[PDB]
């Protein structure tokens, strides 16, 4: 319960109108839990763009196994074709519950924690099929009908730790299968911080070749600047009339840590997110050190939907950045602040 | 199902309020263990008391606790339970004693109380 | 006077901007109470079409 | 002109360079003004006139103090508080009658109150020693 | 043992460890402000003193109780101390000196009183049973000289009024930002000035309105500055000495995670193998 | 210098003035848009139920 | 687990309180009683709250022990206090 769900289901949802085809495969949810999920992928248009496979809690647990390599094939029909897929294994720690069952009802041996021995096996498998595949692979695979594309499968598992114990078995294998990890803190979570990503524990190891060049620009200090803010404000509960200077980061940090959380069904586009990190990382924030920062925020996006439209077009189409580019955005913020309210 | 969407933000804010008044009185705690009371700021006094009220007010008499204590039980509507905490957190109760709060259904009795201590 | 003319211009703007806000709460209010009213409308209609 | 210090046990008030000043000792007002000669007197509760030199005018307000002035310098050993020989005979009583009873103040560094409990409750029942065997 | 109950208190003493860091960085602070406030105060005390000097030392020098040593039959202390815990040794070491210098008094027969500053000599003196007759507490990071007035006043009363003789202040001197060294000093009957000012004989003030009612007030003024100086030097020796000591017990944290990292390996293998092979050997 | 400090004065005043119906201008702005992407939801939201 | 499952409530002995003088060696608060007044005569029914109550107190403000002389009186009477009820 730190919004691991919300946050695959968000990440399905904006998939709306990529060229990307979405797979989510639940393992082990409870039929109510899957009934929400459909409900609100077609509410908010999704559902024609997605496959669901569905093994729920009562089902045998050869059903909930066999689950996400039903939907690895299913994604992986588009994946050599030439095309982009993105699939979601909802509990793979499930899975490992579900094999470890199918496992002992046939005596086979056990392991360190009663997990049959090939359990990384059992995952390792899975996941070395979401794999990016060159374009001749898929001119050879489909006999010469597609010749420049090349597909890809996206895989986003879900694990669940016990009290945050990363070290766990299924966890500390997964995480030697991965590519990176988007930890959520539970205590975040819980002070309202939604979606509680962790940072400095969470990683991505492919990392800026896969982020569009303004948000690579935009976004460079940010993850740095939050780990550092977070271990200066636990400093700062014993340290009362602390450094001017620290007072400065512990602030910024402060604001940062209010600005990136969002309403739950409500995905953002590339142009939404840099503006709004682009008012926060150079200094716009810093008049608005009452956290009255939503509103801002909402009002700053309403203000340049309005006007600036074909600036928005621009960044969505080619994601480029340019010094035009960054006085047209001082330009907007400045026009922003000095003529409208929160 | 703790959210303003299905509670309403009337419901909502109560909690959230009440959770942050008791773990500001959780923080407090110790300052007033180690330098006394007589040195917290004039608004922590009153967190202090107003958490101190809430961590009374959320008990209650159960109808079939009675064989253990003899006192009566009540049974509190939701609309009972709202208006007394919001009342508490504003500070409409300041002049009633802590156990004015203490084992009573609503808020009624708790002035009805105070009114008999 | 200067001087106070400055308190003067800032003063303004804040009521101004201040005196904006208000007006603004208030469509977001009335927002949420028109489609508030809408949502019913479309229940209604709907229990009826479906006894139907 | 000539240096001029206003000098608290505390912390320093003044060190600027003076054309002249005035001040009230004991016996009576007094104007202090370059090659003065040497003198020392007490000054009563009350404010002091300093003129910086390009006649820059300003007013200390002192609790009292010594005022001793010399071949071109001068200083002021100003009271931090008033002095009198019923006030300091009051406080002397009640710190004699804190003594004699076993009363006691708060020291005011939550800082230190709030890193201590915390220590106090963290180190607490903590079983460590005859859990690594450490003999010591 | 059992591997949660390990890694809790691995976890307990990573907390200890950090809060122990964020109280060295605050002390370390907190010394910077406070010996700089502690160089803030040498001016008046020499200042006066050089005056003192010239009435007392110099030409036409004049007669007062405080600059000549009457016989001593008792002996007074005033006695600063810290307000707070976790400074280490520091007040501990001058509570010892202050027993072995006033047993060395009383053998000779002379009573002896004190005077305290800070609460933890007050708890210290009247559990050994000292005869405290004047004190001041919860001065904290801002103490005020009129607030020593108090205790310097019944001091100063009680030597002129014939009763006391000789008194001390002893305290910490603060010497580097890790040496800090109790000392006893001599404040009255008035120490030596080094310097001579047989110079000073080619002027002579224009006393007004009369030198030796003067002088008193200088000399009752001029050993309130050195207490709060040595209230100061104190309060900076504190400091120093709490960073010192929180920085050890840091360390101190981060070798008891060694030894129970290394119990906590040696408890979770244990569990898998103890489950493991109750499995394998279940299995007929 | 006086006759300075009434320029100033009346410059900033009517700057000030300027800002003031600009940003309440903007503000009714704001008004209609929500009110009017209101009334939009109001029956886009009421069909999608209808259909459903 | 089987019999602390099974029965109506339970009394610890602990070694350390043991070892220290506590004797019978009771650790109360992690021991419980599910009947409670219900077997007990009304006298010590009345007088066993205020014991409740004050071990809990202490037990609440027993981490400060080894630093008291710091705290304050406060709650230094109820520490001195639950020491003697112990
Ligand atoms: N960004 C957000 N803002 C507000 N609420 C959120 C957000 N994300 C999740 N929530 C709320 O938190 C609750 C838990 O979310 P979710 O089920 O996604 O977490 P989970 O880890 O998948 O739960 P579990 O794994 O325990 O089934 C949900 O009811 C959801 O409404
Ligand atoms: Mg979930």
């Amino acid at each position: 319960q730190t919004g691991k769900t919300a946050l695959a289901i968000d990440a399905i949802i904006n998939q709306r109108d990529s060229g990307i085809k979405c797979i989510y495969v639940a393992i082990g949810q409870k039929a109510s839990t899957i009934s929400n999920v459909v409900r609100k992928l077609e509410e908010h248009g999704a559902l024609a763009n997605t496959i669901v496979v569905v093994a729920t809690a009562s089902e045998s647990a050869a059903l909930q196994y066999l689950a996400p390599y039903a939907g690895c094939a299913m994604g992986e029909y588009f994946r050599d074709r030439g095309e982009d897929a993105l699939i979601i294994y909802d509990d793979l720690s499930k899975q490992a519950v579900a094999y470890r069952q199918i496992s002992l009802l046939l005596r086979r041996p056990p392991g360190r924690e009663a997990f049959p021995g090939d359990v990384f096996y059992l995952h390792s498998r899975l996941l070395e099929r979401a794999a990016r595949v060159n374009a001749e692979y898929v001119e050879a695979f489909t006999k010469g009908e597609v010749k420049g594309k090349t597909g890809s499968l996206t895989a986003l598992p879900i694990i669940e730790t016990q009290a945050g114990d990363v070290s766990a078995f299924v966890p500390t294998n997964v995480i030697s299968i991965t590519d990176g990890q988007i930890f959520l803190e539970t205590n975040l979570f819980n002070a309202g911080i939604r979606p509680a990503v962790n940072p400095g524990i969470s990683v991505s190891r492919v990392g800026g070749a896969a982020q569009t060049k303004i948000m690579k620009k935009l976004s460079g200090g940010i993850r740095t600047a939050l780990a550092q803010y977070r271990e200066l404000a636990a400093f700062s509960q014993f340290a009362s009339d602390l450094d001017d200077a620290t007072r400065k980061q512990l602030d910024h940090g402060q604001k940062v840590t209010e600005l990136l959380k969002q309403k739950q069904y409500a995905p953002m586009s590339v142009a939404q997110q840099s503006l709004v990190l682009f008012a926060a990382e150079r200094g716009y924030l810093a008049d608005v050190e009452l956290s009255k920062i939503g509103s801002f925020e909402a009002a700053l996006l309403a203000y340049v939907d309005r006007d600036h439209a074909p600036l928005m077009q621009e960044i969505n189409q080619t994601g480029g950045y340019n010094d035009e580019i960054e006085g047209k955005l001082k330009g907007i913020l400045d026009s922003f602040k000095a003529t409208q309210s929160w | 199902q703790l959210d303003p969407l299905v509670v309403g933000q009337e419901h909502y804010d109560t909690a959230r309020g009440v959770q942050s008044i008791l773990q500001r009185y959780q923080e407090l705690k110790d300052i007033i263990a180690i330098l006394g009371m007589d040195e917290l700021s004039e608004e922590d006094k009153l967190v202090v008391a107003r958490a101190r009220k809430i961590q009374r007010f959320l008990s209650q008499p159960f109808f079939v606790a009675e064989v253990f204590t003899g006192s009566p039980g009540k049974y509190v509507s939701l609309k009972d339970t709202i208006r007394g905490f919001k009342g508490i957190m504003e500070g409409e109760y300041d002049h009633l004693p802590e156990q004015a709060f203490y084992m009573v259904g609503s808020i009624e009795e708790a002035v009805e109380k105070a009114k008999k201590l | 006077d200067l001087d106070l003319a400055k308190a003067s211009a800032t003063d303004q703007l804040k009521k101004a901007k201040a005196e904006a806000q208000v007006i603004i709460e208030q469509a977001n209010k009335r927002r949420s109470q028109i489609l508030d009213e809408a949502k019913a409308e479309a229940e209604q209609e709907r229990t009826k079409i479906v006894a139907q | 002109t000539y240096h001029l210090d206003v000098v608290s046990a505390e912390q320093q008030m003044f060190s600027g360079l003076v054309e002249k000043i005035q001040v009230t000792g004991s016996e009576g007002e007094l104007g202090i003004y370059p090659g003065h000669a040497p003198l020392l007197t007490a000054i009563k509760p009350g404010m002091i006139r300093i003129v910086k030199q390009h006649g820059h005018e300003e007013f200390i307000y002192l609790s009292g103090g010594i005022l001793e002035v010399q071949p071109g310098n001068v200083t002021v050993l100003a009271d931090t508080a008033i002095r009198g020989q019923d006030l300091d005979e009051a406080r002397a009583m009640e710190a004699k009658r804190k003594a004699e009873e076993h009363i006691s103040s708060s020291h005011g560094d939550v800082d230190y109150a709030q890193a201590s409990a915390e220590l106090a409750k963290a180190i607490a029942q903590l079983r460590v020693i005859e859990l690594t065997k450490k003999a010591m | 043992a059992g591997a949660k109950d390990i890694r809790s208190k691995i976890a307990s003493v990573q907390n200890t460890q950090k809060i122990t860091k964020a109280m060295e960085m605050v002390a370390a602070s907190k010394m910077r402000k406070s010996q700089d406030r502690m160089a803030a105060s040498r001016p008046y005390a020499e200042t006066m003193r050089k005056v003192i000097g010239h009435l007392a030392h110099g030409n036409l020098e004049y007669k007062h109780p405080y600059l000549e040593d009457r016989d001593v039959k008792r002996v007074g202390y005033l006695v600063v101390s810290t307000d707070r815990g976790l400074a280490g040794g520091l007040n501990i070491n001058l509570f010892k000196k202050l027993l072995a210098e006033m047993k060395t008094w009383t053998d000779k027969g002379v009573q002896a009183d004190l005077a305290m500053i800070g609460s933890k000599g007050v708890s210290f003196f009247n559990s050994v049973g000292g005869n405290v007759v004047a004190q001041v507490t919860g001065m904290g990071d801002n103490p005020s000289l009129s607030e020593l007035i108090g205790p310097v006043k019944v001091m100063l009363q009680a030597y002129d009024e014939g009763r006391l003789d000789k008194l001390y202040i002893v305290s910490n001197k603060f010497i580097n930002t890790m040496s800090q060294v109790p000392t006893i000093s001599q404040l009255l009957p008035l120490p030596a000035s080094d310097d001579d000012d047989l110079k000073h004989k080619s002027w002579d003030y224009l006393y007004e309105p009369d030198p030796k009612a003067l002088l008193d007030t200088l000399l009752r003024r001029y050993v309130e500055s050195q207490v709060y100086q040595g209230v100061v030097e104190n309060l900076a020796s504190e400091q120093a000495a709490r960073m010192v000591a929180m920085k050890a017990a840091t360390d101190n944290g981060g070798s008891l995670i060694k030894e129970l990292q290394l119990v906590y390996n040696k408890a979770r293998q244990a569990s898998i193998t103890q489950e493991l092979t109750e499995i394998v050997s279940g299995a007929a």
